[PDB]
């Protein structure tokens, strides 16, 4: 519960003012269930009641982190986020934690319920709130604005950080080879154990916070070993087809941009005259010499490429058949951090929006546990029909940002 | 009369002071009655007389038609409405009839002087402050500001909902089931409960809502089947639109056209596709209430259409949540997409229809989609689920444009609907080059000072063409080009294009557009037999793209 606290006092950044975002039409099943979380959450003390007088508001919805359990809500507060003081030097965690990446196991933990402890500056309450629709319209949706430190927000975890430092302090000082790094609502635990002897270790955080306070729900696992690469890859039919020839000189003509150590010269000689695409043209050995040296240079990590902490991750994802997606995290066009190809999609998860959906938690989570920041996205989609959908499938507590696009054919040169 | 609840604190817009508008004067006669109406009203203290201290002041009006036989006294907050924060206008929409479901016994009560008996922020009423002019100019200006709701002021709506939802909230817990629906002075209240048992309740409730200052009248729909609520009818099995009737007039004022934009706000909400747009744009370029404003081609064009709209009689059945609920959708006007949103057959809740750019080039199933889309979400608001769909398109014609198409896409549950304007793919461009079919290494360019430029191909059988063309686009001269190889052509051809804009219009697999030659294109397309269009990089040595380039482009 709420420990006597003074609280720290936090401003939007200046200028701009609260978020007055809408909501969104929520079923019958999720409205019963924020109602339900809310009413209990407000006998708590922890959100309150308010009028028509406070402007702002957030989106709210629910999730259900696995399977067959309980309803999770899911504040929405991007927007307030992005107006937010960026605080002083305690940041949301700290200097990011490079191996966390290099564990053989991390398992994800909810955290979220220690910030329900620690009250909220009096003055920045009014720019947390939010409300229940009804459905038809017929109660005039429930507002709430929070009274303590709201799960969503990016100043939670600002806040609270000397409070987790010291809750995991001993935990830390026992187990010193195991990496903890935090984001938001999460603790991201990782350790070089066995899945069966880092699933104890997990239960004893579990247990000791419990011990502490923080009631985490009774691990998600992430192997951050075998994360790996989708190169660009060259054709078997090379030098084949006119046509062939030509979806080839397209292909590294692209590339030229990302490294521009290929060369185009020995293949377009081949594509001099005005023939037919049927055509199976000459295997010359002077265009086998481009085509090697092609191969191998796309068998290499890029140049000049390296995380800068001041430039937002982006995350371009492709549609590429039968459950494959593929994507791309850069800062800089064109220099990209990683590339990768999500693939596990096949009949009860052969829906599209789903597929996206886990492929922008996964390409977020590494994000998280690699850099430490989440990626702006790209969607493959139509913003109606995305925003008809995601919520659906949506099950990590935090939500990224996102753009929508139009896929040229930058499909058939990345898989 | 007043009531004595809580009152809710209201803020000016950061910075910003409060009103100081001028009153102009009115005439002797309308003056007489705007201080009798005014007299009246401080005698129940709606309002309250003033000193030479308060600085702020708006503009009182007197509208000529009498309503319910009513002449009254209208203030002018447009300016008070500029400076009052910002309110949360909390719901997702009005409520939807098709959404109700049926309740044994309904009546729907009246909130008479609703505004008025709901008390404003101490604070806040120096703000609210106007002047009833003299007729005897010898005498000064007759000053007032309100205690209580005024009725066009920005909160007034925001906070008599809030008011009203706490004066009816212990009343929801104590009886559950009973379904109360607020909306503007519109009570409505139903249960399934026997009329004697029923009317008890009632008197309970309008007994309840007397202890908090809230008069509602004699003039309560005692259960007498048709209904009147929003601008619906409730009928015992169905309900219906009340008629929208709009105003039709050659002198419109700033007032009139104001009042209308409010009817039409309303309306658009029952029937879509209703614009405010152009009549809007009206208010912003003039002041003064009572001054005249001419409608512009557009705002007159506008009040047409949106009259047309009104034409159409809206009517359906409720809901019985025991059952599913069905959307059928039909293809029509190369865009027009009417559905229906039923439970027992040829029992519909909701009709409409859809009909909405998909972009400057569109293709159908792409179309049906987005229909799906708002409906699902439509129904979302209404009922609080998704419905089952009936959709014209075949189970395999679907598959093959999701298995095709480079942007993800879903359309949840439906069954075939075999019925006339099926949906369909007309072409399916090929994926490898045809063996023998003509090869045409298509190109075109232009200039942006001149507007001319050239468009054509050049075949691997030596055929050449290069058409000169006026007021065109370095852009649409590439389509042109692509035009060309498919006219001059077999069934089969194979062009090559080394345009990117012309690659993404043809292979997202158009019906329709709004560029002519796009549709040239699409109606060709459809005629062939096996297109395949491939791209390759410009401005370099690759096929004969790096002779066809030559002859179109300018100084070489």
């Amino acid at each position: 519960p709420i420990s006597p606290i003074e609280t720290v006092p936090v401003k939007l950044k200046p200028g701009m003012d609260g978020p007055k975002v809408k909501q969104w039409p929520l079923t019958e099943e999720k409205i019963k269930a924020l109602v339900e979380i809310c009413t209990e959450m407000e006998k708590e003390g922890k959100i309150s009641k308010i009028g028509p007088e406070n402007p702002y508001n957030t989106p709210v919805f629910a999730i259900k982190k696995k399977d067959s359990t309980k309803w999770r809500k899911l504040v929405d507060f991007r927007e307030l986020n992005k107006r937010t003081q960026d605080f002083w030097e305690v940041q949301l965690g700290i200097p990011h934690p490079a191996g966390l990446k290099k564990k053989k196991s991390v398992t994800v933990l909810d955290v979220g319920d220690a910030y329900f402890s620690v009250p909220l500056d009096e003055d920045f309450r009014k720019y947390t709130a939010f409300t229940i629709p009804s459905i038809n319209n017929e109660t005039p949706g429930i507002r709430y604005q929070y009274n303590v430190l709201p799960q969503g927000w990016k100043g939670s975890p600002a806040i609270f950080q000397s409070s987790m430092t010291k809750i995991l302090e001993p935990f830390k000082k026992q187990n010193p080879d195991i990496v903890i790094y935090q984001y938001m609502d999460d603790l991201y635990v990782g350790s070089d154990l066995e899945i069966g002897q880092h699933r104890t270790k997990i239960e004893e955080l579990r247990q000791h916070l419990l011990r502490w306070g923080l009631t985490t729900p009774d691990g998600y696992e992430l192997h951050p070993d075998k994360w790996t690469v989708q190169p660009i890859v060259l054709p078997e039919k090379d030098s084949w087809t006119v046509n062939d020839i030509q979806k080839l000189v397209g292909k590294l003509n692209w590339a030229s941009q990302i490294y521009p150590g290929i060369k185009v010269r020995q293949l377009s000689k081949l594509l001099r005259g005005t023939k037919a695409l049927t055509e199976v043209i000459p295997l010359t050995e002077e265009a086998e010499l481009e085509l090697a040296e092609n191969r191998e240079i796309l068998k290499e990590p890029v140049h000049g490429v390296y995380y800068d902490p001041s430039k937002d991750l982006i995350a371009e994802i492709q549609k590429q058949g039968q459950g494959q997606w593929t994507y791309q995290i850069y800062q800089e066009p064109f220099k990209n951090l990683k590339t990768g190809k999500y693939a596990r999609m096949r009949g009860a998860h052969t829906n599209d929006v789903k597929q996206l959906t886990e492929a922008v938690q996964k390409i977020t989570t590494e994000s998280i546990v690699i850099w430490g920041k989440t990626p702006k996205f790209k969607l493959p989609i139509q913003k109606e029909t995305w925003e008809t959908w995601w919520t659906e499938y949506w099950q990590a507590t935090w939500i990224p940002e996102w753009e929508f696009v139009n896929t040229p054919p930058l499909v058939k040169l990345w898989y | 009369p007043i009531s004595p609840i809580e009152t809710v604190p209201v803020k000016l817009k950061p910075g910003m002071d409060g009103p100081k508008v001028k009153q102009w004067p009115l005439t002797e006669e309308k003056i007489k009655a705007l201080v009798e109406i005014c007299t009246e009203m401080e005698k129940e203290g709606k309002i309250s007389k003033i000193g030479p201290e308060n600085p702020y002041n708006t503009p009182v009006f007197a509208i000529k038609k009498k309503d319910s036989t009513k002449w009254r006294k209208l203030v002018d907050f447009r300016e008070l409405n500029k400076r009052t924060q910002d309110f949360w206008e909390v719901q997702l929409g009005i409520p939807h009839p098709a959404g109700l479901k049926k309740k044994k016994s309904v009546t729907v009560l009246d909130v008479g002087d609703a505004y008025f008996s709901v008390p404003l922020d101490e604070d806040f009423r120096k703000y609210t402050a106007f002047t009833i002019p003299s007729i005897n100019n010898e005498t000064p200006g007759i000053r007032y500001q309100y205690n209580v709701l005024p009725q066009g002021w920005k909160g007034s709506p925001a906070i008599f909902q809030s008011s009203m939802t706490k004066i009816l909230e212990p009343f929801k817990k104590q009886n559950p089931d009973i379904v109360i629906y607020q909306y503007m002075d519109d009570l409505y209240v139903g249960s399934d409960l026997e009329i004697g048992q029923h009317r008890t309740k009632i008197e309970e409730l309008r007994q309840h809502l007397l202890r908090w200052g809230l008069t509602t009248p004699d003039k309560k729909h005692q259960k007498e089947p048709p209904f009147l609520w929003m601008g619906y009818e409730l009928h015992p099995d169905k309900w219906t639109v009340q008629p929208i009737v709009l105003p039709e007039k050659d002198s419109w004022t700033v007032n009139d056209i104001q009042k209308l934009v409010g009817k039409l706000n309303w309306a658009s909400q029952i029937y879509p596709g209703i614009k405010v747009r152009q009549l809007s744009k009206l208010l912003r370029g003039t002041k003064a209430l009572t001054e005249v404003i001419p409608l512009t081609e557009e705002a007159e064009l506008e009040l047409a259409e949106n009259r047309e709209i009104l034409k159409e009689p809206v009517h359906g059945v409720y809901y019985d949540p025991s059952k599913d609920l069905i959307a059928e959708i039909q293809k029509q006007g190369q865009g027009q997409w009417t559905y229906q949103i039923y439970q027992e057959p040829f029992k519909n809740l909701k009709t409409g229809k859809y009909a909405r750019m998909r972009g400057a080039h569109t293709n159908d199933v792409k179309q049906l989609t987005e229909a799906v889309q708002k409906i699902t979400t439509e129904s979302i608001v209404i009922w609080g689920k998704t419905p089952k769909f009936k959709l014209p398109i075949q189970k395999e014609t679907w598959e093959t444009w999701w298995t095709e198409y480079w942007q993800a896409t879903w359309i949840p549950e439906w069954e075939f609907v075999n019925t006339p304007p099926l949906v369909k793919l007309w072409y399916q461009l090929e994926k490898e080059p045809i063996v023998g079919a003509e090869t045409f290494y298509v190109d075109g360019a232009a200039n942006r000072e001149t507007k001319l430029g050239k468009a054509g191909y050049v075949t691997n059988k030596g055929r050449q063409k290069v058409v000169p063309l006026t007021n065109t686009t370095n852009q649409k001269t590439e389509l042109q080009a692509i035009y060309l190889a498919l006219q001059d052509s077999g069934l089969e051809v194979n062009i090559v294009t080394d345009s990117q804009y012309a690659l993404g219009i043809i292979q997202a697999q158009p019906d329709k557009s709004e560029s002519e030659l796009v549709n040239q294109i699409i109606e060709q397309l459809i005629k062939k037999e096996k297109v395949y269009l491939a791209w390759v990089p410009a401005h370099k040595g690759i096929g004969g793209n790096e002779q066809v380039d030559k002859l179109v482009s300018a100084g070489i």
